[PDB]
């Protein structure tokens, strides 16, 4: 529940919520205001359902694609960072959170899937997707499997699907045309056909999810996975000698690039406490540091601390993948996109539909 | 997306071809139906059925139908949420044709429905049907009946349990 004089912060379960809590304790210290940090399930769908009338949180963390919907439904307070602060953060990162002229969230960091391989089991990770079947057969012989990654969330599958020409909305003249979806072109159909065939040929199993593939890779039962920066803390704990590298080509894999952002509920009384916490405790060198140390954030939007993080070869691997992918749109139609390509992906991997039917569907879904 | 108004008169004109169908109205996870509520179910179910094997511009389309009680007049409105060959220039005619052609068999006089397409304040057709379904129509529980061919909403649309 929200209360005047206290901060409630939602943030997804795979990120460093504990390290953020350490930032809230420093805040509590300096001001007398208790911060509490909570990681519910499905919070990108829970927030719009309860923000207006129910118990929303004071500050909400997610990738910048969902905020265009929130700010359209007006669940979000303005943000007022002055030019002096705006300068501390990267111009492109403030662009991902700008909607209809107005900044609608605090950017935090840049996220992009990469290829994470087990150097012991695979010293030279495949540069191309098409090499993967042959590499899975030579690895099933040894008791292992080439690749396992999360096939339920279209976030992971998309890089392969946009590689040969799939896209969401046609970006033209600074404006996304919601009349022009490209999930059913030839290049998307090819991306997904390759993914389904990897499941038919037993090289991956359609049922694999985030929990299953993180366990296969962190235990050494597969040589490769696909994941973002948040995933490296648990791989470090598992002692796997891993490496983070460019994603396989198909026929480059373009991932959709997320900017982790913070927004402020319209139903908060503590809108100025939130603004002070973000600008002065979290988006500082030490604050971000405290969060990154729990679960890495990737490439933080604060210049001054991004300059040290990028010396890490992993973070340059992630920016590499980001330069080949695309920044996610933020427009409200993005929840309808993600609905449509999530349905197609799960129906084509499980056999419920053909690749051609399940993509003819998700072509209509996002722009009725 | 849009709306069709259904006056109380349209229900008065109902004939026995409309009432006498055994089609499976699955109210195990719903609320029971009143004779005119059931009339709207049967209509929605039968417009859906005819849509499924209708060609031309409506071939291959995805649809979401939802009929409610008009809160301050008698009668009902139907929420309608696209496809290739379905554009702003034929949408009204195609949606009116589909519904009038099924209803023609169910009423004892000439009755025609009108489709009012949901517009923006800036005069543009709405192209958000899916987030409309997700953020408005599925949240009603006030909802008489609902039929759809969009995967994932096929089972849930006539779940009281889910919408709650
Ligand atoms: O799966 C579709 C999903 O893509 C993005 O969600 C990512 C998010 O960017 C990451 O922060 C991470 O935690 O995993 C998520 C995948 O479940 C979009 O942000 C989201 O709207 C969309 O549903
Ligand atoms: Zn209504």
């Amino acid at each position: 529940k929200i209360e005047e004089g206290k901060l409630v912060i939602w943030i997804n379960g795979d990120k460093g919520y504990n390290g953020l809590a350490e930032v809230g304790k420093k805040f509590e210290k300096d001001t007398g205001i208790k911060v509490t940090v909570e990681h519910p399930d499905k919070l990108e769908e829970k927030f719009p359902q309860v923000a207006a009338t129910g118990d929303g949180p004071d500050i909400i963390f997610w990738a910048h694609d969902r905020f265009g919907g929130y700010a359209q439904s007006g669940l979000l307070a303005e943000i007022t960072p002055d030019k002096a602060f705006q300068d501390k953060l990267y111009p492109f990162t403030w662009d991902a959170v700008r909607y209809n002229g107005k900044l609608i969230a605090y950017p935090i960091a840049v996220e992009a899937l990469s290829l994470i391989y087990n150097k012991d089991l695979l010293p030279n990770p495949p540069k191309t997707w098409e090499e993967i079947p042959a590499l899975d057969k030579g690895l099933k012989a040894k008791g292992k499997s080439a690749l396992m990654f999360n096939l339920q969330e279209p976030y992971f599958t998309w890089p392969l699907i946009a590689a040969d020409g799939g896209y969401a909305f046609k970006y033209e003249n600074g404006k996304y045309d919601i009349k022009d979806v490209g999930v059913d072109n030839a290049g998307a159909k090819a991306g997904l056909t390759f993914l389904v065939d990897l499941i038919k040929n037993k090289h991956m199993n359609a049922d694999t999810d985030y929990s299953i593939a993180e366990a296969a890779f962190n235990k050494g039962e597969t040589a490769m996975t696909i994941n973002g920066p948040w995933a490296w803390s648990n791989i470090d704990t598992s002692k796997v000698n891993y490496g983070v590298t460019v994603l396989p080509t198909f026929k480059p894999s373009k991932p959709f690039v997320g900017v982790l952002s913070a927004g402020i509920n319209a139903a908060s009384p503590n809108k100025e406490l939130a603004k002070e916490f973000l600008e002065n405790y979290l988006l500082t060198d030490e604050g971000l540091e405290a969060v990154n140390k729990d679960k890495p954030l990737g490439a933080v939007a604060l210049k001054s601390y991004e300059e040290e993080l990028v010396k890490d070869p992993r973070i340059a691997a992630t920016m590499e993948n980001a330069q080949k992918g695309e920044i996610m749109p933020n427009i409200p139609q993005m929840s309808a996109f993600w609905y449509a390509v999530r349905t197609a992906v799960i129906n084509a991997a499980s056999g419920r539909q053909t690749v051609d039917e399940a993509l003819k569907d998700a072509q209509t879904v996002p722009h009725m | 997306r849009g709306v069709l108004q259904v006056s109380s008169n349209v229900l008065d004109c109902a004939n026995d071809n409309w009432w006498c169908s055994l089609l499976d109205l699955d109210t195990s996870d719903w609320e029971p139906l009143t004779h005119t509520n059931r009339l709207m179910a049967i209509y929605l179910s039968s417009v859906a059925s005819k849509l499924d094997l209708t060609g031309g511009p409506l071939a291959g389309c995805l649809y979401f139908f939802q009929v409610e009680c008009n809160k301050f007049e008698e009668g009902y409105h139907i929420h309608v949420v696209g496809g290739p060959g379905l554009n702003p220039r034929n949408l009204t005619v195609c949606v009116e044709g589909l519904f009038n052609n099924v209803l023609y068999h169910f009423v004892t006089e000439n009755v025609k429905l009108k489709f009012l397409p949901g517009m923006t304040t800036k005069g543009k057709y709405f192209r958000d049907g899916e987030q409309f379904i997700e953020n408005y129509l599925m949240k009603k529980i006030n909802v008489v009946w609902c039929v759809t061919n969009i995967d994932g909403y096929i089972d849930t649309c006539i779940s009281a349990t889910f919408r709650r």
